[PDB]
């Protein structure tokens, strides 16, 4: 199948979650260009936090 | 001589030479800090703002 398994109820849960142990990584990838207009997670990052 | 309001090149460059999609310093309108020029389309600003 794939080592990427959540479940239903899990996904139910972790849909309504943006700021997860993924959409942090995901959103700290975001960082290089803002890209749509700013994030406030780069803010944060580019001031040691 | 020397002192009153009529001054002459006392004023700093002041030039059109935006860089874009760099990373820079600015003092534009008051504000210093260190960022990024990026052309974009918008228009809820106003011709006072
Ligand atoms: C990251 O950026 C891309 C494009 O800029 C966007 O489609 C995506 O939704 C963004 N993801 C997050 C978590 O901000």
């Amino acid at each position: 199948c794939g080592s990427s398994s959540r479940s239903l109820l899990e996904d139910l849960l972790f849909n309504k979650v943006k700021l997860s142990d993924v959409g942090f990584v995901e959103a700290y990838n975001n960082c290089t260009g803002g890209s749509e207009i700013r994030d406030l997670l780069c803010v944060q990052s580019f001031n040691g936090i | 001589i020397n002192s009153g309001t009529t001054c002459s090149n006392d004023l700093l460059y002041s030039n059109t030479e935006v860089s874009t999609g760099v990373c820079v310093n600015y003092d534009l309108y008051g504000i210093t800090g260190q960022g990024i020029f990026k052309e974009v389309s918008a228009a809820y600003y106003n011709n006072w703002q």
